[PDB]
């Protein structure tokens, strides 16, 4: 849904590099593995956090129960 | 479909082989005292032990 | 109280007793409630 | 479309024997693992009562918001709001109340409508929660469903992270009860420095044949490092040859045998052991809803949750098939008891 | 004074000294392991080993068995002290590399 | 000594439900047949059961 | 026994210290405080402000073990606790969003806090020199100067994305003063909590005490303790030419090195491998080279979650490992 | 139409576990269903000074209980609704209190598909965390366990003879055979034969830095060992592996357990067709144990476990009662658990694979 805060093993904070990583993505067009490697990660662990994960909130808050 | 016949067999063959006891003179009988087998196994000797 | 919500125009309502239960702005049958003002208590573990 | 709404977690094996807690079709887990959110999950259950318009022109109403002596409310009472409904955002726990229905006591047959007043009487009859952990009420929706008769719909979530009794399965069939929740200064930790998050053991490999499973975590870990995730198709996908071969250069064994510091003792670990990422999942069927007792009489004390669904496998029965058993031990005296 | 943080097993230790057990509450591996290794570079113990009987508890079981004229009583405080040693020259060392570098 | 004492210890004790044990020794077995096609023949002569 | 350990292809031996007096029949290697003195030293080869690598020569692998076990647990930290909620009309769910505030780490000694007494009821456990409250007040507003298109929740939506930044540390009871010189905020600002939408506010309070790591693993200060065993290649029959050069296209890159105008391979710098054992299948390198790794040796590597300096956790897990020994000494035994 | 039918008071279902930290007649109850599955006790001379403290905690309190009833049949006064403390002074001596299921009580144990004798044993209870019936492994092969989330029946009998008959005749110590052939059915298991091949292997020699550790793993602490001598001396002091399973076996001169028995175990290979004592084999094969001294061979299934006449369990059963048995399956059993989680053990991609050899001729034949 969201990104972990903490990565599951041991620890590293990750919570901080999802944005980043986008706009890494989307300008100055890398490769998923270059970008997340000059982005912090460089265990496999911690790595998985940011590579594996679905982005379920953008698509949750298209129902919002609010005014719209 | 072994589940369906988990116990069928044994549960038949449990009908008979019921109230079979050896008495205290190492006779094996029925209930109504009607001798089935004068010793266990022809010599009397418990499988167990 | 601040007892109903709509859920397609989201408009605070609140009605009494036996008072025709609908939407006075949309016309929407199904009305939803809102949290509550007090304070809850939770466990960040 | 099954990657955009997917059903499961990425943990990280140690494929080894640990703890003697894993003899089996067992895992163990890691505490500071769980901790951090893996595995959580939430249950959510409706409850829907009916406000039924009887025959002599009358219904059964909602109500409360009573009180006595300073308390406000009472304690079977502080989870409803004014109206008589349960509030968005409070807990319930056992005996209290979160919707409060009384219907009336005369109205059950037929008297015809006369005029005379008899509508000044209503016994009470609401719903009341009941289980081993509480929960938590997050909507409440009133309906005005066909022949114009009021509905109500409820819905009670409850927040649930993995214990000992959860079970896992490993996306070829490896299913197994949790049998253990390990502290994270054990669990060896191959010098880096990554702790795993569920060990497994290597015995259920050679009497299932699931050598597939051994390619998904190189095809797995060196799909990690160089940011792709990996195919593994049938009659095809990601050779192994290949993938080994981006596995070496990395700085990692080829086979995916890392050698781990032991986490009790600190020194190596005599054998190589195969270490890496799997795709797990988390099932139904956790240790809360299916641990039931009963001491005497009807309506038993410990009731589990009632989803069956065509699976009753006798309960707390004593069959035919276990007289037979305690007839072979030749106890006489309790079958006279049991 | 607490007298629950260690104590003596009746019918585990034998007589006058030798062959004694000890059991120690709210403990770990961690001074479990550090503590058999002093104990164990004493010229006169046999038998230095700590044991954990079950995980979800906070007990850890030593036992230290000894050749002659040593208490397994006076061995244990003999291998502890060693420790506080040890960590005496341990950060006596670290101190000055970061003080120094 | 040893011998006799073994000898001794291993007859069948009265008041054994033996035939209640007997019942549950053949059935129990029963219960884990696979197919196992055999035959008491040479080159598929005869299918037996 | 038989030093410096080696590398199989399908083994390890050589695992037990065994430095007592009773491996052999000369009872060699007693306990000697001056000997141990003289063999230990310490190398440093960086410390940053939240990662610190350095060296221990000359010492077991138990006593090197326990300071990596209670880095993580026994030394202890703060972190969000106790989380009171108001009006929380977010998608996100409140038991979520409270385990999200807790995991993010906190800037502050823990030093100027003391152990919350958990006999005391509710509103006499939390005092001034206990507690540690942050407060998050965010609501979410249509922003009236939107683009030509509908492009990202970035834009065209006032604070739709709260932060770590937000959570506002107040100044508490009466020890205003005290926290005036550092003043406590998260370690990394742009931690993303919740996205929000128009009519959604999130306004909460949260009560931050002090705890060990072994309760929960948002109180551990470290996020990765770790060490490695010193590898060594011992190459014997030093034969030189193609085959050299394939034997450096094994290795990373920077670990043996090919003489430039000059004679056979050697080995430099071979602190950066990574045992891998890519040399023990080849059958053309059976003997000519031997794996292995110093048992002695330990690099020990430390990155914090940011609540405090990395060479302040070594000095304090010495100082905690210390003081479990003497608490044990000065008690009596019971039978 | 001959299908389950009766419907029995106190009874619980729940999932099972692994636990080989406990004994082998005994099963782990969880303080949940410990609190509603009570036992009849009568008062009496012997039991007034706990049942007064008994009945002062209370319901909620796991040491308690949880009704009441009276000598003259007063009614059935449960300890929820008032009467507090001073109900706990008087405490006439015929009357029946119902206190919680407590650590050392005869409970019986099943699982619902019931095949033959050995699907209901009995156990002794132990107060646990977490919600599960965790039991031994020695124990799970007679109820045809295989973990992966079964649930299984638990039943506590609520009178003074129908207890005495779950834990004589019918416990898990007096139950060490199948009755179907004689044989032991009830032995060690799967994890517990690979951690004693890798202990009696020939290629294992231990020291005083391991050794005595690996006497402390397996009798959790207490207990008095006798160090033998090595097996090795003067250049290097060390202990070989089969003088591991000759001393849990035997520890100290206190336990009478002398053991000689010797069989082959399995997959054997004949020594020379010469040599006319059959363990003078390639691999270690035929083992010798002469008084709880094991000379030769490993500690596979056929020797150590589930099987033949043989096995070690056997003998010491046959000769020296069941609780010694028992006391060496336990032993045993927590002795590999820890061994085997700190040695190393691991399967991988790299032990299957074909070395271009068997490619070679598998394309040849
Ligand atoms: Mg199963
Ligand atoms: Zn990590
Ligand atoms: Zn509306």
């Amino acid at each position: 849904m969201i990104v972990p805060v903490r990565c599951f093993s041991c620890g590293k904070v990750v919570g901080d590099k999802w944005e980043s990583y986008l706009n890494l993505l989307q300008e100055d067009e890398l490769d998923e593995g270059t970008a997340l490697s000059r982005l912090g990660l460089k265990r496999y662990c911690c790595r998985r956090m940011i590579l594996t994960h679905v982005d379920l909130i953008e698509k949750f808050l298209r129902y919002n129960p609010l005014e719209k | 479909v072994k589940t369906a016949e988990t116990g069928y067999m044994s549960r038949r063959l449990m009908k008979s082989l019921e109230d079979l006891s050896c008495q205290y003179d190492n006779t094996v009988r029925t209930s109504a005292n009607g001798i089935v087998q004068f010793t266990y196994g022809g010599d009397g000797l418990d499988p167990l032990e | 109280t601040l007892k109903y919500i709509c859920a397609e125009c989201s408009s605070k309502l609140s009605l009494s007793r036996t008072d025709a239960v609908r939407c006075k702005d949309c016309g929407h049958r199904i009305l939803l409630k809102a949290r509550t003002k007090r304070l809850v208590q939770f466990e960040a573990r | 479309d099954y990657d955009k709404l997917p059903a499961g977690q990425n943990a990280t094996v140690a494929v080894m024997s640990y703890s003697g807690y894993d003899i089996e079709d067992a895992l163990v887990l890691n505490k500071s693992s769980i901790d951090r959110g893996f595995g959580r999950c939430e249950t959510r259950r409706k409850t829907t009562t009916v406000l039924k318009r009887y025959a002599n022109h009358t219904q059964d109403i909602i109500g409360g918001m009573r009180v006595d002596e300073n308390g406000d409310p009472i304690w079977q009472h502080q989870s409803l709001g004014p109206d008589g409904l349960g509030e968005v955002g409070m807990k319930v726990q056992s005996g209290q109340i979160y919707i409060n229905k009384s219907v009336p006591t005369n109205s059950a047959d037929a008297p015809n409508p006369n005029n005379v007043n008899v509508q000044t009487q209503y016994r009470e009859a609401p719903v009341i929660y009941r289980g081993p952990e509480p929960s938590h009420i997050d909507q409440v929706m009133m309906s005005v469903s066909d022949n114009d008769q009021a509905l109500i719909k409820v819905l009670l979530r409850q927040n649930r992270r993995p214990e000992l009794g959860d079970k896992f399965s490993s996306r070829h069939g490896q299913k197994g009860v949790c049998g253990i929740i390990v502290k994270q200064e054990d669990m060896p930790f191959n010098d880096q420095g990554i702790v795993p998050d569920i060990i497994m053991n290597p015995h259920g490999f050679p009497s299932r044949m699931t050598v597939g499973k051994m390619i998904e975590l190189i095809s797995g870990k060196a799909g990690v490092l160089n940011g792709t995730l990996e195919y593994g198709t049938c009659f095809g996908g990601s050779k192994l040859e290949d993938m080994s071969k981006i596995l070496v250069d990395q700085g990692f064994n080829y086979s995916g045998k890392d050698m781990l510091y032991s986490g009790i003792t600190g020194e190596c670990l005599q054998a190589y052991i195969f270490f890496g990422p799997i795709y797990y999942q988390k099932l139904k069927h956790m240790v809360l809803d299916k641990m039931h007792a009963r001491a005497r009489g009807p309506r038993a004390v410990l009731t589990r949750q009632p989803t069956e669904g065509r699976s009753r496998d006798g309960g707390l029965r004593l069959g035919e098939m276990e007289r037979d058993c305690v007839i072979a031990y030749g106890a006489s005296q309790l079958l006279l008891e049991r | 004074p607490d007298r629950e943080k260690i104590k003596l097993l009746t019918q585990a230790t034998s007589e006058d000294g030798t062959s004694a057990s000890f059991q120690i509450v709210e403990e770990d591996h961690t001074l479990g392991n550090a503590l058999r290794y002093v104990i164990m570079k004493n010229p006169d113990v046999e038998f230095c080993g700590y044991s954990i009987p079950h995980p979800s508890e906070n007990l850890l079981n030593i036992r230290i068995q000894t050749y002659g004229e040593t208490t397994a009583v006076d061995a244990l405080q003999k291998g502890l002290k060693d420790l506080m040693d040890l960590c005496d020259v341990v950060e006596s060392k670290f101190t000055e590399k970061i003080k120094s570098m | 000594e040893i011998a006799l004492f073994k000898y001794r210890k291993a007859r069948l004790e009265p008041g054994t439900a033996i035939g209640a044990i007997g019942a549950q020794s053949i059935g129990e077995p029963g219960t884990q047949m696979t197919l196992k096609t055999f035959h008491f023949a040479g080159v598929a002569s005869m299918n037996v059961t | 026994m038989s030093n410096i350990v080696g590398i199989e292809y399908n083994r390890v031996t050589n695992t037990t210290s065994t430095d007592f007096p009773g491996f052999s029949k000369d009872a060699e290697n007693e306990w000697n405080v001056e000997k141990f003195k003289k063999d230990f030293e310490v190398n440093i080869s960086s410390l940053d402000a939240r990662e610190a690598n350095f060296d221990l020569i000359n010492i077991d692998t138990s006593i090197a073990n326990a300071f990596r076990r209670i880095m993580i647990s026994e030394v202890p930290s703060v972190a969000a606790e106790y989380v009171y909620f108001f009006n929380n009309t977010s998608v996100i769910q409140d038991e979520v969003l409270a385990h999200r505030i807790g995991l993010v780490p906190l800037k502050v000694d823990p030093d100027m806090l003391t152990w919350v007494d958990s006999n005391l009821p509710d509103d006499e456990k939390f005092t001034d020199e206990n507690t540690i409250v942050l407060s998050l007040n965010v609501k979410c507003t249509r922003n009236p100067d939107a683009p030509k298109g509908s492009t990202d929740p970035k834009e065209l939506y006032n604070n739709a994305h709260v932060y770590a930044r937000d959570l506002k540390f107040e100044p508490q009871g009466r020890q205003s003063t005290t926290f005036a010189d550092c003043p406590v905020v998260p370690a990394d600002p742009d931690i993303l909590l919740a996205k929000l939408r128009p009519g959604q506010e999130i306004s909460l309070k949260a009560h931050c005490i002090l705890g060990i790591g072994g309760d929960h693993a948002k109180f551990s200060p470290v996020s990765t303790a770790s060490y490695r065993l010193l590898p060594q290649i011992n190459i014997l029959q030093p034969i030189k030419g193609e085959s050299a050069r394939r034997f450096q296209k094994c290795f990373p890159p920077g670990v043996i090195g090919i003489d430039e105008g000059s004679d056979e391979a050697y080995v430099k710098d071979a602190r950066k491998d990574t045992v891998s054992r890519e040399v023990l299948r080849y059958e053309e390198f059976a003997d000519k080279v031997k794996l292995g790794r110093v048992r002695n040796h330990f690099i020990f590597n430390v990155e914090s979650a940011g609540a405090m300096t990395p060479e302040e956790i070594f000095f304090k897990s010495v100082r905690i490992l210390k003081n479990k020994a003497e608490y044990l000494k000065n008690c009596p035994i019971t039978q | 139409g001959n299908l389950s039918g009766k419907r029995v008071d106190f009874s619980g279902r729940t999932v099972i576990s692994p636990d080989p930290n406990l004994s082998i007649d005994e099963v782990a109850v969880p303080d949940r269903v410990a609190k509603v599955l009570t036992y009849p006790e009568k008062v009496t001379r012997y039991n007034r000074h706990k049942l007064q403290e008994l009945i002062v905690n209370g319901p909620n309190v796991h040491p308690g209980a949880n009704y009441l009833l009276k000598r003259n049949e007063d009614a059935r006064r449960n300890l929820r609704y008032g009467d507090r403390m001073k109900l706990a002074k008087n405490l006439q001596i015929g009357d029946v209190v119902e206190r919680h299921l407590e650590d050392g009580d005869v409970v019986l144990f099943n699982r619902q598909p019931s095949l033959h004798r050995l699907s209901i044993l009995s156990h002794y209870a132990k107060i646990r965390p977490w919600r599960t019936f965790r039991l031994n492994e020695c124990v799970c092969t007679p109820y045809n366990a295989d973990f992966d989330g079964d649930e299984m029946n638990l039943h506590v009998p609520q009178t003074e003879e129908a207890r005495a008959e779950a834990i004589n005749l019918m416990g898990v110590k007096n139950n060490l055979l199948t009755p179907k052939s004689g044989e032991p059915i009830i032995a060690a298991t799967q994890d517990f034969i690979t951690g004693s091949y890798l202990i009696s292997h020939k290629d294992s020699f231990y020291d005083r830095a391991t050794l005595t550790q690996l006497l402390s793993m397996m009798s959790d602490g207490i207990e008095h060992f006798d160090i033998p001598p090595p097996a090795i001396m003067k250049p290097y002091y060390l202990w070989t592996g089969k003088q591991v399973f000759s001393l849990l076996i035997k520890p100290n001169h206190n336990s009478p357990v002398v053991i000689n028995l010797d069989a082959k175990n399995k997959v054997f290979v004949p020594p020379k067709s010469k040599s006319l004592p059959n363990e003078m084999s390639q691999n270690d094969g035929f083992v010798i144990i002469r008084g709880s001294q094991i000379l030769s061979g490993v500690m596979d299934k056929s020797v150590l476990g589930d099987g033949k006449k043989h096995s070690v369990f056997y003998t010491i059963l046959r000769d020296y009662g069941p609780q010694e048995a028992a006391n060496a399956m336990n032993r045993m059993a927590k002795l590999c658990a820890r061994f085997l989680g700190n040695r190393g053990f691991s399967i991988g991609i790299n032990d299957v694979t074909p070395a271009d050899d068997l490619k070679q001729k598998k394309e040849e034949l």
